[PDB]
RNA sequence: CUUGAGUCUCGUAGAGGGGGGUAGAAUUCCAGGUGUAGCGGUGAAAUGCGUAGAGAUCUGGAGGAAUACCGGUGGCGAAGGCGGCCCCCUGGACGAAGACUGACGCUCAGGUGCGAAAGCGUGGGGAGCAAACAGGAUUAGAUACCCUGGUAGUCCACGCCGUAAACGAUGUCGACUUGGAGGUUGUGCCCUUGAGGCGUGGCUUCCGGAGCUAACGCGUUAAGUCGACCGCCUGGGGAGUAC
């Protein structure tokens, strides 16, 4: 049936998690290792818009201490 | 006007200062015909790494619109604020003032996982629970 | 890009009485307000070279459309240059 | 350097616990045991295992360095150790293994190998 | 250099394969060589070049059969 | 006239420019504590640094360049050019409706304006690395090769001629030429079922058909089909200097 618009598993095989928002910690940790750093966008099969915009939103999130900045912080 | 999504945190012991400061900053936004489009208090949270020392800070997402002229004076005042440890404000382009990614986690904080203590009573006095001095 | 309130003032005073933005007289006036704001910036910021590219566009078109306007009605020209108070 | 010593019984402060820092370089490993409040309780090295040269800078020379530092602090009365590691150098696993053979528990194996935000410019080295 | 990604059940040997995904790369990988400002865009960013190899490796199995070389 | 170009309000995407703000981390450094024998370099090694107590570690501070992995064949500029994150000032580009002027066009001798990098005048700033300079190491001998010490330099602000490898290994822009798909983006629609599809625009790019090339290569953004105008070449060496 028409207009269902983003039920599940639909638009993309890997879901876009955020766009440019960074205030929830859990959407951000969707692509952040236990070492405390981003997985490459070729590996994740993420959509480019959300990733390009994440490069600003993660630097932001590290700077507001929602995330570890650095390997030393375990 | 243009939209600037400010989020900030405040040093625990110094949190009693912000409840006076917030009511001038909001008068400088609505006195210029801007709006405060949510004003969400997050409660006390644990820093991952310290910022200006101490492992704790008290979280506020204000969610502003104001003309470009006014926010420039108001941000330089917040950054040289001793109460604020850090703030980040995000770009205008394609920016949301509704439908919070953290909407459930904000309610959870407030309901069940907060401090329930006097420095985080002050944080809510600068939060949605605003108590403010007369002008 | 111009403030809303200038763009309507420019529309009331310049072009035709249809209140358009496309005619030669009001486009000259729309470039001028963007030039005028910029020469105020260009008292300093003397290494700001990618924006200067723009300055030179807005000046070059202003020269051209005034040259056009003297190729067209001499009435429209003689009014425009005096109603928009241009050059020194 | 280390000696082939008779069995040990001696007292200093009977501390029971410590934190360790393992400082890994390109030529060497430096292994240094400290108190949990932060005071040096002893060290060893891989050049002090007298392999010398490049030969000082291998998983086995690093090993013998950790077992060395671990030996002397038994007079400090340590019974458990925990570790921080800071560097890319050799002794990757073989140094943590050496600490563990000294009969210690080693439940917290903390990588702290430091990422500066693009720190100081390096010697250029070879033209490739 | 035990690698920060934590091993299932703690032990004296770090399990250095099962941990790495994106570590060293770009930050500590060009170690003891001279550091540039904008070079990385053309020195290091070789993702396009590497996708064509991922496509050729998955294509040939099927084609080796189809030519009848298998 | 619109078929060229131009322009108003809305939306969108990006490391464009210029000025402000800001956090944490290794080297490094200062202060105090703890503590013993090498530390450092490489092919291996010596110079170098240390027992006059080095090296390393804890706590606190100092200081400056810098800020990744995200960052992609991406995207922005005019060729070169642009990368932490945020605000102020401001350019340029992409979409869409309502709507407007109507060749206002192309190219450009002269021209004014403007830098990758270092060079460069003074102020501010110096953490690290380094031309030179010392010494080791190398050996047909070693200024090259290779290493250690180590300064100006690199960093910011204005200012001076804008230098080269100023590029799809296309002068410019413009008109026309089977397309498909990627990278990736306005936006209508989808089970909103591959960084996906279709509808209708987008740059940017792979693939290959016509044509073109000596060959690589280009291919609808040409290096095809041509169009106008400017810059510039006429064998090498000596000379990109001389004048």
């Amino acid at each position: 049936a028409r207009y269902f618009r983003r039920r599940k598993f639909c638009r993309f095989t890997a879901e876009g998690v955020q766009e440019i928002d960074y205030k929830d910690i859990a959407t951000l940790k969707n692509y952040i290792t236990e070492s405390g750093k981003i997985v490459p966008s070729r590996i994740t099969g993420t959509r480019a818009k959300y990733q390009r915009q994440l490069a600003r939103a993660i630097k932001r999130a590290r700077y507001l201490s929602l995330l570890p900045y650095t390997d030393r912080h375990q | 006007m243009r939209h600037y999504e400010i989020v900030f945190m405040v040093h625990p012991d110094q949190s009693e200062q912000v409840p006076g400061m917030i009511e001038r900053y909001t008068a400088a936004i609505t006195g210029a015909e801007g709006k405060i489009h949510r004003l969400e208090d997050w409660g006390r949270r644990q820093l991952a790494y310290p910022i200006n020392k101490l492992h704790k800070a008290h979280y506020v997402l204000m969610n502003v619109e104001a003309p470009q002229e006014v926010i420039d004076e108001l941000e330089t005042t917040f950054r040289f604020n001793d109460a604020v440890i850090r703030s980040m404000v995000m770009r205008t382009k394609h920016a949301v003032t509704e439908a919070s990614p953290m909407v459930k986690a904000k309610d959870e904080r407030r309901e069940r996982r907060d401090d329930f203590a006097n420095e985080t009573a002050d944080d809510a006095e600068a939060g949605d629970s605003e108590e403010e001095e007369e002008e | 890009s111009l403030s809303t309130e200038a763009t309507a003032k420019i529309v009331s005073e310049f072009g035709r009485d249809a209140n358009d933005t496309g005619s030669t007289e009001v486009q000259v006036a729309l470039l001028t307000a963007q030039i005028n704001h910029l020469q105020g910036h260009f008292a300093e910021h003397k290494k700001d070279h990618h924006s200067r590219r723009g300055l030179l566009r807005m000046v070059s078109q202003r020269r051209k459309l005034l040259d056009y306007l003297k190729r067209k009605d001499v009435a429209r020209y003689t009014r425009l240059i005096e109603r928009l108070g241009l050059r020194r | 350097a280390k000696a082939p010593i008779r069995a040990r019984k001696r007292v200093r402060k009977q501390v029971s616990d410590g934190v360790a820092h393992i400082h890994a370089s390109f030529n060497n490993t430096i292994v240094t045991i400290t108190d949990r409040q932060g005071n040096a309780l002893g060290w060893a090295t891989a050049g002090g295992s007298g392999f010398r040269g490049s030969r000082k800078s291998t998983p086995f020379a690093a090993q013998v360095a950790a077992e060395r530092c671990a030996d002397a602090v038994k007079e400090y009365g340590i019974k458990n150790l925990e570790v921080m590691v800071k560097g890319p150098g050799p002794g990757r696993e073989s140094t943590i293994r050496a600490l563990n053979a000294a009969g210690f528990r080693i439940t917290n194996i903390t990588d702290v190998t430091p990422i500066p935000h693009n720190g100081c410019r390096p010697p250029k080295k070879r033209r490739v | 250099p035990v690698i920060k990604v934590r091993e299932n059940e703690p032990f004296d040997v770090a399990l250095r394969r099962f941990k790495r995904s994106c570590e060293k790369a770009g930050v500590l990988a060009e170690v003891r060589r001279r550091e540039f400002y904008e070079k990385p865009t053309t020195e290091r960013k070789r993702a396009k070049a590497s996708a064509v190899k991922r496509h050729a490796k998955k294509l040939a199995r099927e084609n080796a059969r189809r030519t009848r070389l298998y």
